[PDB]
């Protein structure tokens, strides 16, 4: 399910022609890239797992504090 | 062996340099620090031999220093170099912009006499200028870590476009959790209110990581910042509060009259 | 028609984003402001339908309103768009960093109801951090156009990495024609001396434009800057003159002291 | 020929990390290996290619900022 989305998102972010065709008709362009009705819907509504991973904000913030707090 | 640290930009797949993409394809081993599973899947298809560096962040049941977190990451990168491997680190955005792991690894690799370099990438501020149609050179530009701006003395030039990075965790500390993030942001607003009106429009900016989503460009008065939902990927833009004024002292030296400035 | 402004970075062929390269490939027509013949040749082989905007710069001497130059560039771009062409405007580095043409063209295309956008690129800022292994986030970062710093009132934060762009033409004006350029940089040096001592080490940086050349990273005392040989591509880096000091007032509001930082 | 050969080569070299690693190992050998003449190799090795006609439009940009904030 997410393996097909991932491969379609990679092409879409690289191809300027696909980016334009997608803008004009996103539903029809996703059908033509072999994407299920579940997958189309999830993209159109925005209701789709973002797969966000642990950001290093707190580690970078803390490191900066520890660096200039040693003087 | 060798070390090349590269940025993949913020957008999935399309925002990397042709050269940086080439470095990853041909790398013996890749150490990744990417923000989501889509970009992790994309990297792995480029080069299967990927070691994911976020295993080195504190996991369930652990508390870990930034020092030990980074030391462990650098050590892992340097082990592959020590083993004679053509090693590439793949960070999101620009590997040397508001990030220290790559700088640290490159410093250590050179010290041990290996060839190590950094390839510039497209950072969050680079995305911001494009998405908000703002020129940082127009009236100048300042970037500070939001917490550094609170803990240390930074005096901003309010003629400039000011970026406060990592705005979500502004003033965060295991000893300041008696204050809510809203309470800390209220303290930051009091501080900014020294140069910026409480009704001064600021922008919460979040560059898109996927090609199917628009960036977050939320405009709101400075006073409403404490009630804003902020993400780890939020950057705060504070446009100029003041028009540029002629520098009459330096014009006088040069022999120019203000009326002769077009 | 549509408009997309892209940047090619500073390094020939390899520093352009994969997606920015594709927009050029597929464009019906490309308007270029590339600085040199090698990048012009590379663009040409990607897409033969190129119009050079460099023609619109003052040609018979030097008395043209910069607003008129840019007005004509924007007009030439919009004429291709108005004719229903997939228009792409190719700039060096980042199309929107210390440049106004792309923002102007995109503003007027939007205002005329055409699809217009800017793709971020790798700027001279971004190459500097990588080449000098400096993190703008470490103690903060400030960017000013050198001449804007002299003619207008900017306050530098000497705890930050301060970039003066277009350093070569610092103080250039029709009224300063007969100034010797060391005279102009000497005034800038005196001005900067309010915050930076004269023996303070500064860096003249020039990112490589070709893969066969290494960058210029020239360290020298601020005092010697007027004697320096400077190029249109020169950027001046002024590292911090001061350690970060604790913001005691904000620390007390948060309920922590300096001893809690570290 | 001379300029076309240098442009094609530089373009390839700027795009390929493999080629760029080899060029740092043996600059003469790699250039010689890509059909570049001794005259071309000579222009590169301790010669020109830099300090050759560039136009970065800094003057027109600094003037634009001045008159747009000149409030006159
Ligand atoms: N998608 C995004 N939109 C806006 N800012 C972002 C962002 N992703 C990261 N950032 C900024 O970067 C901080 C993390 S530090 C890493 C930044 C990265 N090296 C870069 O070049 O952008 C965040 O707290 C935020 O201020
Ligand atoms: N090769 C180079 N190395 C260092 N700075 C450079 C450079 N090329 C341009 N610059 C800087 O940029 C100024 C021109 S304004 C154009 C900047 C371009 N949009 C970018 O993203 O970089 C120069 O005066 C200098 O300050």
């Amino acid at each position: 399910h997410m393996s097909g989305l991932s491969d379609f998102f990679t092409q879409l972010g690289q191809d300027a022609q696909l980016m334009e065709d997608y803008k004009q008709n996103p539903e029809a362009v996703m059908r033509a890239h072999g994407l299920t009705d579940e997958q189309i819907n999830a993209v159109m509504t925005g209701d789709m797992e973002k797969l966000k991973t642990l950001s290093g904000d707190s580690s970078y913030q803390s490191y900066l504090v520890i660096s200039h707090g040693n003087g | 062996g060798s070390l090349v640290c590269v940025g993949t930009g913020l957008q999935l797949a399309g925002q990397i340099s042709v050269l940086s993409r080439s470095y990853i394809e041909h790398a013996d081993i890749v150490f990744s620090l990417l923000p989501d599973g889509f970009s992790q899947r994309w990297l792995t298809k480029l080069n299967p031999n990927v070691i994911n560096l976020q295993q080195f962040y504190a996991q369930n049941g652990e508390v870990k220093n930034a020092r030990d977190t980074y030391e462990q990451m650098v050590n892992a990168i340097l082990d592959a170099v020590r083993a004679g491997k053509k090693t590439v680190c793949a960070l999101y955005g620009h590997p040397g912009v508001f990030a220290c792991v790559s700088h640290m690894a490159i410093t250590r690799a050179k010290a041990e006499g290996f060839s190590a370099k950094m390839e510039p990438g497209i950072s969050a501020e680079a995305c911001l200028w494009a998405d908000l149609g703002i020129d940082p050179g127009n009236s100048g530009h300042q970037s500070f870590e939001a917490s550094q701006f609170m803990f240390f003395n930074h005096v901003p030039d309010p003629t400039t476009h000011l970026l406060l990075w990592q705005i979500a965790i502004a003033g965060e500390h295991t000893l300041t959790q008696f204050h809510t993030s809203s309470d800390r942001l209220q303290i930051l607003v009091e501080q900014l209110n020294q140069w910026y009106p409480l009704d001064h429009e600021v922008v919460i900016y979040e560059a898109a990581n996927l090609p199917i989503q628009a960036p977050r460009i939320e405009r709101l008065p400075l006073a409403n910042l404490p009630q804003a939902h902020l993400m780890p990927i939020s950057t705060l833009l504070i446009p100029p509060a003041k028009k540029l004024e002629y520098n009459y002292a330096i014009l006088a030296k040069l022999g120019i009259g203000p009326e002769d400035l077009g």
